[PDB]
RNA sequence: AGGUUGACCUCGGAUCAGGUAGGAGGACCCGCUGAACUUAAGCAUAUCAAUAAGCGGAGGAAAAGAAACCAACAGGGAUUGCCCUAGUAACGGCGAGUGAAGCGGCAACAGCUCAAAUUUGAAAGCUGGCUUCGGCCCGCGUUGUAAUUUGGAGAGGAUGCUUU
RNA sequence: AAAGCUCCUUCGACGAGUCGAGUAGUUUGGGAAUGCUGCUCAAAAUGGGAGGUAAAUUUCUUCUAAAGCUAAAUACCGGCCA
C-alpha cells in the first residue's frame, strides 16, 4: 500500500497510519472459475448446443462483420460489456472449431 | 434383515473385543441413486452403467450418455425403471451403476 | 414554512407517557441485571474511529471485536459471545494502531475476567480458583471499558529548542501547490506519455 | 450430483432440447386443469433449492394464471372523473401473476402453508408456476426444526401478506439508497414521516 | 477425473 | 394447534454439539 | 398358463384411519385497490394523497432484520425507535407547494439455517398400526430422508494439548 | 465417540425467464440519479451489483442478489384488570 502524504488535500491525502496487509476473505472469491464447474458447463454447452441469437452472431463473425455482429449483440442483450463478452467467447468457440477441423 | 443380524454380529464382537472388520467382510453391491452414479462416473469408479428409459423428467438422465462419452464409461439404455427398482429393493430406480464386482465375477 | 395541509390532527403523537416509559425501562433494566448476576449487564465493545473527514477526530464504541483481534488477543470465536465479548465479522482491521488497540482491550479483559467452573465440584484448569473467586466486581462494561480519551490532546508543551522548523515555502503554499498537482495530474502524465512517444519515434 | 447439470441445462432455455421440452409441458398443463397437484416437481433442482424435501408433508401445485395487464372493473371501461390521459388497457397490476398464483394454490389449500413458487412453463395466454406447500400439522414436519417455524400461527397465509420472495421483491425489502421509501414499509414509513411528535418541555 | 472435493 | 414443547425444544445436531461444548458461562469482571 | 402372470407410472372411489381451513374481532400491523371536497384567479400537470371508502391476511405485538449496505474516512458495520441531520439536498404549470438519506448521541442488542459434495465398508432418516412397552410390521424415500459444509468460511492433510 | 485451538502444498461447488436492457403505466425528493408491475429481448465467470449526469477506455473501493428463520427497544380510539 502506498503511504499517505498526511495532508488534507492532494494526492495520497489522510492521516498517516501503518496499513495492514490482509488474507483474502472467502467471500471475495466469487466469479473465479472452479473445474467441477468448468467441465459441467462444457458437457452442458456441447449437449444443449446454441441460442438462434447466438447462431446470428456467429455467422455475422464468419462474414466477418464484427461491428454488425457486436450492434446485434448489444440489440440482443442489453448492454455493450455483455455483447463484448458474448463476442469474444463465441469467436473462442469459432477458433475452437476451426483448429478442430 | 441381513442388515440386522450382521449388526448383531458386529454388536457381539465389540463385545468380546474385536473389531467390526474382524467379523464383517468387504460387501460388493450394485451401485444406485443418481446422485452417488453420477460422482462414481465423474470419478471413474464405474465400470458399467445403466439407465432407464422412461425417466419422467427426462433432464434428470439426458446427459449421462454423454458424460459416460466423455468419461470413457461403458453405459447402456435400458427398459425399467421399475426392473432397476427390482434390482435395488425399490419401486423405481434411474440409474444403476457397478464399480467392482467379486473375483469368480 | 408550517406543513399543516394535510390530515395532521390523525396522527399527532404526545408524550405523556415519557415518566412512565423511563419507570418501565429502569424496571426493565433493573430485572435484567437481577438476572444477569454476578456478570456485567452489557457485552465488551471495541474502541473504533467515527468515518468520515467530520468525525473522524473522535473514537467511539464499535459493534464487536474483530476475528483478527480475537486470534491475537487468544480468544475462540466461540468462547468469545459466552463470555459477554461482542464480534463483529464485518468489520476488519486495515491498520496496526486500531488493531493493537483492541487487542490490548481484550487482553486486560481476560487479566480481569473471573470465570465460575461449569460444575463447582470438577474445576477446570481454564477456570478460576475457588479462592481467586472472590473479589469486587464490576457490572457495567460501558463505565468500566469507557472511552478514556476520545479525543486527542489539543494542547501540549514542547521547548523552543524542539520546535519543528516548517514546510519549506509555507504552508499555505504546500495547500496550493497539493491541490494544483492534484488538478493537474492527468495532463502532465498525458504529456509526458507524448514526450516519451516522440522520443521513441525520433531518438 | 446430477442436480448441478440440471441447473446448468435449465439455464439453457432456448437450446432445442429445452424448447422441445418446454413446447410439449405447455401443451400438457394447458390440457390440464387451470390448478391441479403434480406428483412431483417438474424441476427438482429448483425446488430442492427453494426448499422442496422429499418428504411426507411437501406437496407441489402447478397453476396457470392469465398474463397481461389489469383492467379496472368500472362499467363499459369508462372513468367518469377527471382525464386520466390513459386507458384501463395499460393499468399494471403493482403485485406479480406469481404472487397471484400462490394466493390462488393457497385458496385451494388452505390446510397447508406456502413455502415458496417457481416458474415452470409460458405461453401467450398464461404463465404457469408450482408451488411448494408445507403440512403444519403432519409430525414429521413438526418434529424437523429447519422447518417447524412454519407451524407457528405468525405463518397463517405469508403469500396473502407478502412474505414470499415475490411478496418482498414486490414490497422492496432491500438494503439501500434505492430502496428509502420502502425498506422498513412504505405506509409505516409514511406514518412515520408524517406524524407530529410534541415533547411535553418542548 | 473430476472430483468435487477431496476425499478421506 | 400449538406445537407440543419437546418439539418446540428440538434442536439440530450442529446446534447441539456446539449448546454441549460452549454454553452460557458464568463469569465475572474485577473492577 | 405366455391371449398368461406381474412390476411401475399417472389418474380416480370410499360416511375408509387420523387431522386441518372457513366465521368473529380488526385500536395498532402486512399488502391490494383507490377517490373527490379542498389548495392552486378558474383549471386537464400538481395539492389533498401514494389519504378516506372497498378487498385479502396475522399477532400480543405485527412488520423488518443479520448487507449484492453506508461510505470515500485514520473507514463504519443486522433490524427497529427517539433527538438531530433538516424544512436541508432535491422536485415543482402560470407556483401553490412538496420533501428524504449517510454520519452523530441515545434506547435495545443475538445470532443463524439450507441448495449447490458419494455415507457408498453397508438410508445410518421418518409418518402410521399393533404392542407383553423389549420391539415387530405396513410403508415414505435413492428423481435423496440422516450426519457434515454456508463464504464469518470450509474440504483434505500435519501436529500436540484441551472440552463433554 | 464427538468438539475446539495452531499451521499448510492443494481444493474450495455459492440460488436463471433471474439479473440486466428497451418500452408502457404508476410512484418517488430521486420530471438528469427512485421503486414496483406488464410485454419483448435475455446474461456471465474474479463474474455480478452499487459508487445519485448520459457514453467509450483504463483503474479503484465496497459487498455477494434472484432460498429461509430469529427476541428486545416501537405502535395501539379493540378486549380485560387497575
Amino acid at each position: 500500500p502506498v503511504e499517505r502524504t498526511g495532508l488534507i488535500r492532494g494526492l495520497n491525502k489522510g492521516h498517516k497510519t501503518t496499513r495492514r496487509v490482509l488474507k483474502e476473505r472467502p467471500s471475495r472469491r466469487k466469479g473465479a472459475q472452479s473445474k467441477r464447474t468448468q467441465f459441467v458447463r462444457s458437457l452442458i454447452r456441447e449437449v444443449a448446443g446454441l441460442a438462434p441469437y447466438e447462431r446470428r452472431v456467429i455467422e455475422l463473425l464468419r462474414n466477418g462483420k464484427d461491428k454488425r455482429a457486436r450492434k446485434f449483440s448489444k440489440k440482443k442483450l442489453g448492454t455493450f460489456g455483455r455483447a463484448k463478452r458474448k463476442c469474444e467467447e463465441l469467436q473462442r468457440i469459432i477458433a475452437e472449431s476451426r483448429r478442430a477441423h | 434383515q441381513e442388515k440386522k443380524e450382521r449388526l448383531l454380529r458386529e454388536a457381539t464382537a465389540i463385545k468380546e473385543g474385536k473389531k467390526k472388520e474382524d467379523v464383517s467382510k468387504k460387501p460388493y453391491t450394485v451401485k444406485y441413486g443418481l446422485n452417488h452414479v453420477v460422482g462414481l462416473i465423474e470419478n471413474k469408479k464405474a465400470s458399467l452403467v445403466l439407465i432407464a428409459n422412461d425417466v419422467d423428467p427426462i433432464e434428470l438422465v439426458v446427459f449421462l450418455p454423454a458424460l459416460c462419452r466423455k468419461m470413457g464409461i461403458p453405459y447402456a439404455i435400458i427398459k425399467g425403471k421399475a426392473r432397476l427398482g427390482t434390482l435395488v429393493h425399490k419401486k423405481t430406480a434411474a440409474v444403476v451403476a457397478i464399480t467392482e464386482v467379486r473375483s469368480e465375477d | 414554512n408550517n406543513h399543516f395541509r394535510k390530515h395532521w390532527q390523525r396522527r399527532v403523537r404526545c408524550h405523556f407517557d415519557q415518566p412512565g416509559k423511563k419507570v418501565t425501562r429502569r424496571l426493565a433494566r433493573r430485572a435484567k441485571a437481577a438476572a444477569l448476576a454476578p456478570r456485567p449487564v452489557d457485552k465488551l465493545r471495541p474502541i473504533v474511529r467515527c468515518p468520515t473527514v467530520k468525525y473522524n477526530r473522535r473514537t467511539r464504541l464499535g459493534r464487536g471485536f474483530t476475528l483478527e483481534e480475537l486470534k491475537a488477543a487468544g480468544i475462540p470465536r466461540l468462547l468469545a459471545p459466552t463470555i459477554g465479548i461482542a464480534v463483529d465479522h464485518r468489520r476488519k482491521n486495515l491498520s496496526e494502531e486500531s488493531l493493537a488497540a483492541n487487542v490490548q482491550r481484550l487482553k486486560d479483559y481476560k487479566a480481569r475476567l473471573i470465570l465460575f467452573p461449569r460444575k463447582s465440584n470438577k474445576p477446570k484448569k481454564a477456570d478460576t480458583p475457588k479462592d481467586q473467586q472472590t473479589a469486587e466486581t464490576t457490572t457495567s462494561l460501558r463505565t468500566s471499558f469507557g472511552v478514556e480519551q476520545p479525543l486527542a490532546p489539543g494542547f501540549t508543551e514542547i521547548s523552543k529548542s524542539e520546535i519543528p522548523a516548517g514546510i519549506e515555502g509555507g504552508a499555505y503554499r504546500a495547500l496550493r501547490k497539493a491541490r494544483s498537482d492534484a488538478r493537474l495530474v492527468g495532463v502532465r502524465e498525458k504529456r509526458a506519455k507524448e514526450k516519451a512517444e516522440a522520443e521513441a519515434n525520433k531518438k | 450430483g446430477a442436480l448441478k447439470y440440471l441447473e446448468e441445462l435449465s439455464k439453457k432455455k432456448q437450446s432445442d432440447v429445452v424448447r422441445f421440452l418446454l413446447r410439449v409441458r405447455c401443451w400438457e398443463y394447458r390440457q390440464l386443469n387451470v390448478i391441479h397437484r403434480a406428483s412431483r416437481p417438474s424441476r427438482p433442482d429448483k425446488a430442492r433449492r427453494l426448499g422442496y424435501k422429499a418428504k411426507q408433508g411437501y406437496v407441489i401445485y402447478r397453476v396457470r394464471v392469465r398474463r397481461g395487464g389489469r383492467k379496472r372493473p368500472v362499467p363499459k371501461g369508462a372513468t367518469y372523473g377527471k382525464p386520466t390521459n390513459q386507458g384501463v388497457n395499460q393499468l399494471k397490476y403493482q403485485r406479480s401473476l406469481r404472487a397471484t398464483a400462490e394466493e390462488r394454490v393457497g385458496r385451494r389449500c388452505s390446510n397447508l402453508r406456502v413455502l415458496n413458487s417457481y416458474w415452470v412453463n409460458q405461453d401467450s395466454t398464461y404463465k404457469y408456476y408450482e408451488v411448494i406447500l408445507v403440512d403444519p400439522n403432519h409430525k414429521a414436519i413438526r418434529r424437523d426444526p429447519r422447518i417447524n417455524w412454519i407451524c407457528n400461527p405468525v405463518h397463517k397465509h405469508r403469500e396473502c401478506r407478502g412474505l414470499t420472495s415475490t411478496g418482498k421483491k414486490s414490497r422492496g425489502l432491500n438494503k439501500g439508497h434505492r430502496f428509502n421509501k420502502t425498506r422498513a414499509g412504505r405506509r409505516k414509513t409514511w406514518k412515520r414521516h408524517n406524524t407530529l411528535s410534541l415533547w411535553r418541555y418542548r | 477425473a473430476v472430483s468435487v472435493r477431496k476425499r478421506a | 394447534r400449538r406445537l407440543s414443547k419437546e418439539d418446540a425444544s428440538r434442536v439440530l445436531e450442529k446446534t447441539k454439539k456446539r449448546l454441549t461444548h460452549f454454553p452460557q458461562r458464568k463469569y465475572a469482571v474485577k473492577a
